[PDB]
């Protein structure tokens, strides 16, 4: 009858509090049967915008091992998380290739991450004296300078903690409500392929 | 301190016109600059946050570029309270610049 | 949020002058306020900014030292003291919340919060 085992994109997916934004947890995948059908479905997840592959032949090609981020962003800031285009949140706390495969799926959470006496758990970065590369993360948190003499110590003027905080309450409308996007990656590296999708009959 | 120039202050326009007010700085800073409209005898307001973002509560005529040093505010349309004065401010840095011009 | 602020003060040199201004309504200690000037016949120009929850402060160019802001978070009121006036000195005076980062709780409020005053 050809049954088959599965692998938990419910931990991806069906989590009950996401990572934060700066530090986003890369979970890899490996040898399953990859019912991207759930994740197929509009009704759901809103966005689900595809760069690399089509949707449609997602159950073909199969791939070595994928990869799957996790994020909490504002609505205004679920286009910049695509390629070709650098803006605040996907220049300097996750930065995409020009060229890959896998893709995006964000929907909405008001009823789930939206708390009126506030949601301060989620942080981000918006000042970084360097820049980032495709694919890292920044988990230290060192006093940003924006000046030639050196600020330190406490932040005061020229000196900038660079984990800022978003505001959750219910209040807003929708374009800072909390899109949680889980970002895909597939990968074609010399190995033998094992996630692969279900023929069935 | 960085100073920024503008364009001179000599922008007449009729109802309907491609407006391309430019503001430059002198070192090469990210998105920071915002854009302020001052009425005479009035307290000033904001109309975009920082390049291409724009505060809430304003009509969706304007529209602002720039990525390096070279920075563009366009209106779409002009409208019969369009006489006016748009300024400059650097942000990023603390010590600041002002960046002057006018719109008739 | 709102600002208010004393009306019209000495114009006669060789003075100092106090003026100061009142954040009225959801009284904010944390983000930076700023001093602007504004000429009949010259643009706008920044001169200074405090944090009330912390007391530092940045000056602009060429008169560091003429300018002194003391910031109280308890009355939620800032004060102003500016010696050594010209004739030509004379402008309207604005106090403003044009930054919009937050030094308490890490929070960045994207606004810029519109603040402004009514200008004397």
């Amino acid at each position: 009858p050809n049954i088959t085992n599965l692998c938990p994109f419910d931990e991806v997916f069906n989590a009950t509090r996401f990572a934060s934004v700066y530090a986003w947890n890369r979970k890899r995948i490996s040898n399953c049967v990859a019912d991207y059908s759930v994740l197929y479905n509009l009704a759901p997840f809103f966005t689900f915008k595809c760069y690399g592959v089509s949707p449609t032949k997602l159950n073909d090609l199969c791939f070595t091992n994928v990869y799957a981020d996790s994020f909490v962003i504002r609505g205004d800031e679920v286009r910049q998380i695509a390629p070709g285009q650098t803006g605040n949140i996907a220049d300097y706390n996750y930065k995409l290739p020009d060229d890959f495969t896998g893709c995006v799926i964000a929907w909405n959470s008001n009823k789930l991450d939206s708390k009126v006496s506030g949601n301060y758990n989620y942080l981000y970065r918006l000042f970084r004296k360097s820049n980032l590369k495709p694919f890292e993360r920044d988990i230290s948190t060192e006093i940003y300078q924006a000046g030639n003499k050196p600020c330190n110590g406490v932040a005061g003027f020229n000196c900038y903690f660079p984990l800022r905080s978003y505001s959750f309450r219910p209040t807003y409308g929708v374009g800072h409500q909390p899109y949680r996007v889980v970002v895909l990656s597939f990968e074609l590296l010399h190995a033998p392929a094992t996630v692969c999708g279900p023929k069935k009959s | 301190d960085i100073q920024m120039t503008q364009s001179p202050s000599s922008l007449s326009a009729s109802v309907g016109d491609r407006v391309t007010i430019t503001c430059r700085a002198s070192q090469a800073i990210r998105n920071d600059l915002g854009w302020y409209q001052q009425k005479p005898g009035k307290a000033p307001k904001c109309l975009i946050y920082a390049a291409s973002s724009l505060q809430s509560g304003v009509p969706s005529r304007f529209s602002g570029s720039g990525s390096g040093t070279e920075f563009t505010l366009t209106i779409s349309s002009l409208q019969p309270e369009d006489f006016a004065t748009y300024f400059c401010l650097q942000q990023n840095i603390y010590p600041r610049t002002f960046g002057q011009g006018t719109k008739v | 949020v709102q600002l208010v602020q004393s009306g019209a003060e000495v114009k006669k040199p060789g003075s100092s002058v106090k003026v100061s201004c009142k954040a009225s309504g959801g009284t904010f200690s944390n983000y930076a306020l700023s001093w602007v000037r504004q000429a009949p016949g010259q643009g706008l120009e920044w001169m200074g900014g405090i944090i009330p929850i912390f007391g530092t402060t940045n000056y602009a160019q060429k008169f560091q030292g003429r300018v002194t802001i003391t910031a109280d978070e308890s009355t939620s009121t800032a004060y102003m003291e500016l010696s050594s006036l010209r004739s030509e000195d004379t402008a309207v005076y604005y106090c403003a919340r044009l930054d919009g980062y937050s030094f308490g709780h890490d929070r960045y409020y994207q606004d810029g919060m519109d603040d402004w005053g009514p200008g004397t």
